[PDB]
């Protein structure tokens, strides 16, 4: 990410992936720094740890298998979940699991008003704020 | 190469004469892999290459002494303790770059008792191989020193075995031998504890 | 009777005629110090300065008129110019009072020094607050110690010091308000 | 053989009673403040006596409940 | 560390004043120390091949061979540095033909090239003022199948040719450890082995600086003396455990008596293979 | 050879960040430990108010502890001290005292025992 | 046979040869006609033939 | 540099592709683990630069686990060869594909 | 690493005088006022050299 | 010119520069050269040496002078 731009980018994508990509561009910004300072995890602060913890959920959220693209809909409300709250819970290694567990728990009533009105209505957002905590994460 | 070896062939010692050739050879932009001087490398029975590195350090004539060779270095030429004397001060300047690196990131304060050791004396023969010359005394005004073999290899020796620890590193600096060493030191610590009341002037109201 | 004066000035000189110039002289505790014991003063009137203190914390530093300390020989109470006392304290409570206000300490054990300059140094391990001790953990605790009978003496003093805390712990939450 | 109060005559010295003393009230806390009580009380150190200058036996501790009751 | 066998191509690589020559020697007087204690057919007889040296090493060389008593084994091929670029660039075949005459039939060869790097010099001239294009480094293209085609004479014959065999020192100088320069690496993909002396181990007194961790051989211990196989194995991985520990031990302040033992094991490792020149063992 | 500096520059661009995160990891532990040397302070006055303070005193026999660091990346403060230690070890002994030295930390233990052999137990 | 110049560093790491090739490399002002000069001064009077 | 530390053969871990690593065709089970097996030898890549400074003592026993079992997998991951038998006085070892997934 | 209120008196000051800079040298551009609203100035040259 | 530099220089090299603080030599050699009588610039341009009268007069207008903020 640090190395790869898109200069039309700027008000060129999704409008709905444009409230939260924001985010997510400046949380790893500030773990791209931190992240080959803090390999280690034995002495650090509340602050920089806080911020190697968000920047590795996001990572290991980012990442996808081969040949299974998704619709555009269903990876905003992942990043959604993401960069908000929801899934500060999981290590590392139930991310890729958990955000399968929020794109087959969460009801699927939302990405039908969000793939038709584009972007994410404070209605919406309080129903993704809503729905996103009735899943069944697989954290355990 | 054939250029300059049918060049450098012709300078020989035959067995009806002899030529001693002191040859200077420039490299290219401070380059010794430049095809010229790494071609002349090979028709030279001594090497002597002069290092910006070292004339940056104030080390004068500016040898690399990890870089210069001859053929006569070898003990049954020159002699055992001669030979002996050399490769001790090339292993101590040796050892002493391989702790560059470390010297330079993690600081003098972080290395072994035998590593302060070896760099305290490697750093003493640095400014022990430097000497002042006779027809440099023009645009420096230190006086040249010829140094006899048998003083070179006995004040190295004594360097190597750890005979002039407590001196300092800046005794060694621009000195013939192993004595003018210890009078320089003499001369730096008088130096540190001269001091004079009222700075003898006599200069005002003098006598007509 | 003081055949060596020694001190920190003292110290200097024979310092310096054995060690290298370049080494500066190196700092000594007292100098750390602005209130020492012989000097006259620092009680003026009614409250005098009490250092509480702990390893880990400082508990105070302010000024009272009156602090009772849990002495070995029992219950004592410095006044403003007590008598210089060098006291072991047993453990038990340090009230500290300002005024009408008290805030009483319940330590663990160690001296308390009042000094001719008329201040006071209460030196504990552990003082824990009153309103912080488990009330009902005590009971199970010297329940276990008196009904432990040890055979070796370092473990009947040990045990000796567990009731020495604890029936005095017991009766250091019972009638308090 | 020695002389004095219970525990110099136990052959324990005053830091050890006192610092049995004060982990026994440590012991007696409630849980916000003896839960960071936990935390002054233990004790992670190694030592080894040098009679020679290269060598010598070693002693660890790796105590958390505090100093060791029983005599060492 | 890296037993050459007879009828093997063993590169001797370095950079200048290091130590090929001396290695190259001592294995051609040592044949004379074996000669003299075998039979007729066990016997070696060195060729060495001087190519581009002056004419003072040569007769340094002669000089030094008469006087130990090599000559007697060992035939001088020497095209100079005064000669023409076509005598150098033939000194190593006509120093090849000159030892096939001991392979075919039935007798040891040990030919030496010393610097190859100055055949492949001489060569580029050679070419170049022919007109033909140049190519990295201004090489010609077919400067692999130079060394090649002289490489691959050094063979060890069947029973049915006569079992001689023919063992090749060819004599690669690099500028500043880069082997990864053109003719390097052509006669480092030519030959089995390689012998590479290091200019930092020559001057830390560990002479001949053979560099331990690159200097290989493909012939392996097949063609070890046993007996050195019995204990150079244990030396091989105990070096091996010296040279990773390393780059650790400036920091003697912290012992460990488990790395440490295996540091001072391989240092008394490391200065038991130290050797004085030109008297081999 | 183009790619030796390539790598180095990796080397070195890697120790740049290593060091700055090291140096952060101390800043931090720094200011954790402030704290707690600033309340452990209160506790020495009243020994040295009553006690006195006495370094230069003809004991028979006196046991030196020279309080060092573990790791050894401080920067010059375990030497500084056994620099202190040969100066007051050779301070009080006069007189023929015995003398016990020991070290509180690793490299304590690594440095006393270069110029103190015998007398350190 | 030995060349004595009465310079340390030559006289100790790579003495010179009586009737050999000796080359001194530097580049661009690093002292390689000081140090030709000095070697003038010190080996041609103490030599007693020609000099070119 | 992976022959360097003796490992033979030096199949570079994180160098070696193969059109085959897809779940597709050599199931699930074996893509994981040689996925798992590539992500503890990049972990220990990155580590290594810690180590060779510090030296293991600054990993608070959540990543000194994983150099251990990476140090494991480098050193598992060498096999005799039946034609290094003549180099090396070992006898070679030919693995079944089963055995060197459940072993890994 | 330390904190903001770490350092001096007048580090303070010049922390305040280089955080209030860093905001005078901002100016708003009489071309962005058709999509950010707010009006541009042109300022004189002598004007900016008597406000700094 | 080449005497009011080498008197620069002698007043200091010779310590008479001293106690000055550091921003503030920029203004004091120049009350060095401007304070300081003409007369030993003419006579150093003259003879071209510091002669043994030059330098006892030198350093005695050298004390005579207003160096910024003593
Ligand atoms: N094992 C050794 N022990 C001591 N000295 C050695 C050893 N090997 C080489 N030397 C010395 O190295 C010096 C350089 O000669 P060497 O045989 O190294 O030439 P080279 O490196 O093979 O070729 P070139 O001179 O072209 O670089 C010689 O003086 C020789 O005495
Ligand atoms: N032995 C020496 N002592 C002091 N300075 C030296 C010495 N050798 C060289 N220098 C410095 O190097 C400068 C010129 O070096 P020079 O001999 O001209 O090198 P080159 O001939 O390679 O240009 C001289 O002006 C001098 O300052
Ligand atoms: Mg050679
Ligand atoms: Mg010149």
């Amino acid at each position: 990410v640090g190395l790869s731009v898109s200069r039309v980018g700027s008000a060129a994508q999704f409008p709905g992936m444009k409230q939260v990509a924001g985010t997510l561009k400046l949380e790893l910004a500030q773990y791209r720094e931190v992240a080959a300072f803090a390999q280690f995890g034995s002495d650090l602060d509340a602050a920089t740890q806080y911020v190697l913890e968000r920047g590795a959920r996001l990572t290991e959220m980012l990442k996808q298998k081969q040949f299974a693209p998704i619709p555009i809909e269903r990876q905003t409300v992942a990043v959604y979940a993401a960069t908000k709250g929801f899934l500060d819970k999981v290590r590392v290694q139930d991310i890729v699991a958990a955000e399968e567990a929020v794109i087959s728990q969460v009801n699927p009533a939302v990405f039908k008003i969000l793939k038709a009105n584009g972007k994410i209505t404070p209605a919406l957002d309080a129903h993704l704020k809503a729905e996103l905590r009735k899943v069944k994460l697989p954290g355990a | 190469a054939t250029d300059l070896g049918g060049l450098q062939e012709r300078i020989t010692t035959t067995t009806k004469g002899s030529i001693t050739s002191v040859q200077a050879v420039y490299v290219p932009a401070d380059d010794l892999t430049d095809p010229a001087p790494a071609t002349t490398f090979a028709h030279l029975d001594a090497t002597t290459v002069l290092s910006r590195s070292i004339a940056e350090l104030g080390i004068y004539p500016a040898v690399d002494p990890l870089d210069s060779t001859s053929r006569m270095l070898n003990p049954n030429v020159i002699g055992a303790e001669h030979y002996n004397v050399a490769r001790g001060v090339q292993k101590v300047l040796q050892d002493y770059k391989n702790l560059q690196d470390i010297i330079a990131i993690l600081g003098m304060d972080e290395l072994s008792e035998e590593d302060k050791l070896t760099v305290a004396r490697a750093r003493k023969i640095q400014r022990f191989l430097s000497q002042p010359f006779q027809v440099a005394e023009v645009f420096t005004g230190t006086p040249g020193k010829y140094v006899d073999l048998a003083d070179t290899i006995s004040g190295f020796q004594g360097v190597l075995t750890g005979k002039y620890d407590d001196l300092p590193e800046m005794a060694f600096y621009m000195v013939g031998d192993i004595k003018e060493v210890k009078e320089k030191a003499d001369k730096m610590a008088k130096d540190i504890a001269s001091r004079k009341e009222a700075d003898n002037k006599k200069v005002s109201e003098e006598l007509k | 009777e003081a055949a060596a004066p020694a001190g920190p000035k003292e110290f200097t000189e024979v310092w310096n005629k054995k060690a290298p110039s370049t080494l500066i002289v190196p700092e000594f505790p007292s100098n750390y110090t602005a209130v020492k014991a012989v000097g006259e003063g620092q009680v003026h009137g009614d409250a005098f300065p009490v250092n509480f203190y702990t390893p880990h914390s400082i508990l105070s530093q302010a000024q009272k008129d009156t602090v009772v300390l849990p002495g070995v020989d029992g219950y004592f109470g410095v006044k403003a110019s007590h008598v210089p006392t060098i006291a072991q304290l047993k453990p038990g409570v340090v009230e500290l009072h300002s005024g009408a206000e008290s805030e009483k300490f319940f330590v663990s054990g160690g001296f308390a020094f009042v000094h001719p300059n008329g201040v006071t140094d209460i030196c504990v391990l552990e003082a824990a607050t009153l309103d912080q001790v488990d009330p009902a953990a005590v009971k199970s605790a010297l329940a276990a110690a008196s009904a432990a009978q040890p055979t070796d003496e370092f473990e009947q003093a040990a045990n000796r010091a567990a009731i020495e805390l604890y029936s005095a712990l017991e009766s250091a939450v019972e009638a308090k308000a | 053989a020695p002389s004095g109060p219970f525990y110099r005559v136990a052959g324990m010295s005053y830091l050890r009673y006192s610092n049995i003393c004060a982990d026994l009230l440590r012991n007696v806390l409630k849980e916000p403040f003896k839960a960071k009580a936990q935390a002054r009380q233990a004790i992670h150190f190694r030592q080894a006596p040098y009679v020679d200058g290269k060598a010598g036996a070693s002693k660890v501790y790796e105590l958390e409940n505090g100093i060791p009751k029983t005599a060492n | 560390l890296v037993p050459i066998g007879r009828g093997q191509r063993e590169l001797i690589i370095g950079d200048r004043q290091t130590g090929k020559t001396a290695v190259a020697i001592d294995a051609i007087i040592h044949q004379k120390n074996c000669n003299e204690q075998v039979p007729k057919a066990q016997r070696v007889y060195c060729v060495y091949v001087a190519v581009g040296q002056k004419r003072s090493t040569v007769a340094q060389l002669v000089k030094l061979f008469t006087q130990t008593g090599a000559m007697r084994y060992t035939i001088m091929v020497s095209a100079t540095a005064s000669d023409a670029a076509p005598l150098q660039f033939l000194a190593p075949y006509s120093g090849c033909a000159m030892a096939e005459y001991f392979r075919d039939t039935g007798k040891h060869g040990l030919i030496i090239y010393d610097d190859l790097s100055k055949q492949s010099v001489a060569y580029r001239q050679m070419s170049l003022l022919l007109r033909r294009p140049p190519g990295r480094e201004a090489f010609p293209g077919d400067v692999f199948y130079l060394h090649s085609r002289l490489l691959e004479r050094a063979a060890k014959l069947s029973k049915e040719l006569g079992g001689g065999s023919l063992t090749a020192f060819p004599v690669i100088e690099t500028q500043a450890g880069d082997v990864s320069a053109y003719i390097a690496t052509n006669v480092i993909s030519i030959t089995d082995g390689q012998i590479f002396l290091e200019t930092e181990l020559f001057y830390k007194g560990i002479r001949p600086a053979l560099n331990v961790g690159l200097s290989v051989s493909r012939v392996g211990s097949a063609a070890q003396f046993p007996g050195m196989k019995q204990v150079a194995g244990t030396l091989k991985l105990e070096l091996a455990q010296y040279r990773e520990v390393a780059a650790f031990a400036q920091f003697g302040s912290d012992l460990d008596a488990a790395t440490q033992y295996v540091l001072e094991r391989g240092a008394r490792l490391t200065e038991m293979l130290k050797q004085k020149q030109f008297a081999p063992i | 050879s183009n790619q030796a500096v390539k790598q180095r520059i990796r080397a070195i661009k890697n120790i740049g960040k290593i060091t700055k995160a090291m140096k952060m990891v101390a800043a931090s532990k720094m200011k954790n430990a402030q704290i707690a040397v600033e309340q452990s302070r209160g506790l020495v006055d009243p020994f040295v108010r009553l006690f006195g303070d006495f370094p230069a005193v003809n004991s028979n026999k006196s046991v030196v502890v020279a309080v060092t660091s573990d790791k050894g990346l401080c920067g010059g403060l375990n030497s500084n001290i056994t620099k202190y230690t040969r100066a007051t070890l050779a301070t009080t002994e006069s007189e023929g005292k015995d003398v016990v030295v020991v070290s509180i930390g690793d490299k304590g233990r690594s440095q006393l025992t270069r110029i103190e052999s015998q007398r350190y137990q | 046979e030995i060349l004595v110049t009465g310079i340390k560093v030559v006289d100790l790491l790579a003495p010179y040869q009586r009737g050999g090739k000796i080359g001194l490399f530097g580049g661009a002002g690093v002292g390689k006609t000081v140090l030709i000069m000095e070697l003038i001064n010190n080996v041609a009077k103490a030599h007693g033939g020609f000099s070119v």
